[PDB]
């Protein structure tokens, strides 16, 4: 990604917001892979240390190695909007030129946290 | 002549000012290139290196191949675009005659358009002005899917770099949807019957970003070899043009004084 | 030993600050791939050499030069562009003569700068920042 | 005609060129590369290089060889600094031909058996002309520059290329 | 010796150099390194640096110092930029020994007891040659550069290191 955060050393606990619904991959999980949707992502170290990230797309390749892989475009902490309110209204109102650009930019703001 | 020696000195002596101040500037780019190479080498392999363990390569059927060359339009970077033209050509005659090429940059459109013009119809210039970003990868990868579907054997040609010593001519491969699905050991994955077509386009658009980063490092790590030798060959030209200037000055002082002594002692 | 005593400490660094500056000011223009440690010598030197400008038949006395060169070594003019720095010099020497005409009088009579007179210029640096 | 200190502007050789119908200038830098005879192809001239003497067939080749050898030594600065790889796609092919021509111009003389050991070589006038047409064109462009060194025509180049191919 | 227009082919220096047996070059850049006197160690040469004059003992050590200062000058491109960690362990030691061999060149003058105040130190010849081998042959290369900065002999270096420790 534009940033690189996680090594592949130790098994950890992570949740994923998939297109088949928000799931959870722990330990020797089945190589279940499908595209993720722009939403919140919860990551927790051992003993319950609270962390968080964000995802704007990509898959989550899993192999019987007890280690999860995740790729996206955005990967920052949650701590890191009047212009978006106009960009949201400007997306709601689109003419005959392909609207598709309008709807997609609002599905990433559905998290809003 | 004498008038142009000092004029030709000021050019060569100030060319040394340019080449010597492009050997360390590229050393800063290498630190930015590897951090832009680790942007794509520990990110894309997760969807490829582990994905190549399924080994969906070499479809046995014979169809039209595709070779996408990766380069930047900025020159003065050694012989990157010189051996790359041979690398595609050495496997062409002995690929055979069927091949198509997507040229990336201004320097490569004349490297292959003058040799194989029919083998391409779309090619954009303006790639390497700075460090390439992801947004420009989707502006060319989708255009490969916009022309026609066609090939199921797309292979990317880039330059590997190790220790920054030299470039490396190879031919990496990017699996296609038909090949991806036709895998002998793919049943270990359990995709929920979703779209398997987006798996190829996500990996293909990330091979380009992984090829526009390691080939962007072989450019910098070979630019120095074309800017370091341009400094030791300029210094070998300054010395031979500094001795000649001392010879010409020594000839002016005499051949003018002799012209005075002749005229003065004529009486 | 022929230089003024109030000029060996303000210009003793100016002499060797333009030594590692001739080669870093000529190549710094074509690309913005410079380091913050190498480009900073140009951000100060481009004003120092611009400070050394002087109009025809306009000789500035010794008591009017020591203030300026002390700020150049400390780099208190790096924010002002290469356009107003020449005007910065125009209305900085006229302010100190109406603010501390006593300091201008002692240096023009003694030429010696102790540890007390150097801290006097610190307060002069806090008043042109809003101008 | 001896030339003092490699100075053709010297008053002694400069007044000699006018009395000569054909000049064969030898260069010192050419002899340092190993090219014998060191006949400078850009300074040796003759009054018989016209179409009224040898025709258009010989004049076309001679005018094409001098143009190739000029394009290589006019870009000698870029080659000696930026390297041969910093050239265009055609100005890199002309250099390849010129380096072959510049060495194919070299010829073992009959008296050169004591300095080189290679037998003496005498090449006909018309045999030389067609040998350059098979170098300027797409023919024999796969052979290296060492196949044209100390050679008399292409008929001996292939004889060396026969040893080279094995 | 002065050189007009930096021309060593000028008749004034060239005729003067023919009578000289040795040259002592003082570089201003060496004085910037804190080296006093500022004798440039790589440009100053002599005719009496031969085994038929000074022997094999004096020649080997003197030919091993300047080659490391030439190595340091060639590795000066990466020390002032990339650092001292991208080197081979022997090349790390080479630059290290170069720092040890460049600081030890400095020597306090006896006539500088008024301008510097440092007690003068005059070193003999045979004690100087023996001192360098005890600095080059991996002996006590852990002490800082302050133990070699402006020192005389080797029995005073270790004696100074006993004062620098505490």
């Amino acid at each position: 990604l534009t940033q690189s955060i996680y090594n592949q050393k130790e098994v950890t606990q992570v949740n994923i917001p998939s297109t088949a619904g928000e799931l959870g991959i722990l330990a020797n999980h089945v190589p279940t892979i499908q595209q993720l949707k722009p939403g919140v992502v919860e990551v927790i170290e051992t003993n319950g240390e609270t962390k968080s990230y964000f995802i704007s797309g990509g898959f989550a390749t899993v192999q019987p190695d007890s280690e999860l892989s995740v790729n996206s475009i955005e990967a920052f902490q949650a701590e890191d909007k009047s212009l978006t309110a106009e960009a949201q209204k400007n997306a709601q109102s689109a003419d005959e030129a392909v609207a598709a650009e309008a709807e997609i930019e609002l599905e990433v703001l559905e998290a809003l946290a | 002549t004498l008038r142009e020696i000092e004029m030709r000195l000021k050019s060569i002596k100030n060319i040394e000012k340019i080449t010597n101040t492009m050997k360390i500037v590229a050393s800063t780019k290498l630190g930015k290139a590897q951090r832009a190479m680790a942007t794509s080498k520990v990110y894309n392999e997760a969807s490829e290196k582990v994905f190549e363990n399924s080994e969906t390569a070499v479809p046995e059927n014979i169809e039209k191949r595709l070779w996408v060359v990766v380069s930047s339009d900025k020159g003065l970077c050694g012989s990157i675009h010189s051996q790359l033209a041979r690398t595609v050509r050495r496997k062409l005659l002995d690929g055979e005659k069927l091949i198509d090429i997507v040229a990336v940059g201004e320097k490569i459109k004349a490297q292959l358009g003058r040799s194989n013009p029919e083998q391409m119809r779309l090619s954009f210039g303006g790639t390497g002005k700075e460090a390439p970003t992801f947004e420009e990868a989707a502006h060319i990868a989708d255009e490969i899917l916009a022309l026609d579907t066609q090939y199921d054997d797309i292979e990317i040609v880039y330059n590997k770099v190790l220790s920054g010593i030299s470039f490396e001519p190879i031919m990496k491969e990017s699996y296609s949807a038909k090949a991806i699905e036709d895998a002998p050991k793919f049943g270990q994955y359990e995709l929920e019957d979703d779209v398997v077509k987006n798996l190829a386009d996500f990996s293909l658009a990330n091979t380009i970003y992984a090829a526009m980063a390691e080939g962007h490092a072989a450019e910098i790590s070979a630019r120095r070899n074309a800017m370091d030798n341009a400094s030791k060959n300029a210094s070998d030209m300054i010395n031979k043009y500094s001795i000649l200037y001392n010879r010409t000055r020594q000839a002016v002082i005499t051949n003018e004084l002799v012209d005075i002594i002749t005229g003065a002692s004529s009486l | 030993a022929a230089q003024v005593k109030a000029m060996k400490q303000v210009a003793g660094s100016l002499k060797l600050f333009l030594a590692q500056y001739r080669e870093v000011a000529a190549f710094a223009q074509f690309g913005s791939d410079l380091d913050a440690s190498t480009k900073q010598t140009l951000t100060r030197g481009e004003r120092l050499t611009l400070l050394l400008k002087q109009k025809q038949a306009s000789p500035m006395s010794s008591e009017e030069m020591v203030p300026l060169i002390y700020a150049g070594v400390n780099g208190y003019i790096d924010n002002i562009p290469v356009k107003q720095v020449e005007k910065f010099e125009a209305e900085f020497v006229s302010y100190l003569h109406a603010n501390e005409s006593d300091l201008l009088k002692d240096i023009a009579a003694t030429g010696e700068l102790s540890k007390e007179n150097l801290e006097k210029l610190k307060s002069i640096t806090e008043n042109f920042v809003g101008s | 005609v001896y030339v003092p200190a490699d100075d053709l502007t010297d008053p002694a050789p400069a007044t000699t060129f006018a009395h000569l119908d054909a000049t064969t200038v030898l260069s010192r830098g050419i002899s340092e590369l190993g090219i014998y005879p060191a006949v400078d192809p850009l300074d040796s001239k003759s009054r018989l290089l016209d179409i009224d003497v040898v025709g258009q067939e010989h004049y076309d080749v001679a005018s094409n060889v001098q143009q190739t050898l000029q394009a290589y030594k006019s870009l000698q600065d870029i080659i000696a600094i930026l390297g041969m790889d910093e050239l265009s796609e055609q100005d890199k092919l002309t250099v390849e031909r010129a380096r072959k021509i510049q060495r194919f111009l070299s010829q073992p003389f009959t008296v050169a058996e004591v300095f080189t050991g290679i037998e003496g070589r005498l090449v006909s006038l018309k045999d030389t002309v067609r040998s350059f047409k098979e170098i300027l064109d797409g023919k024999h462009d796969a052979l290296p520059e060492a196949a044209f060194y100390m050679v008399g025509g292409i008929e001996e180049v292939v004889a060396k290329a026969e040893k080279l191919a094995a």
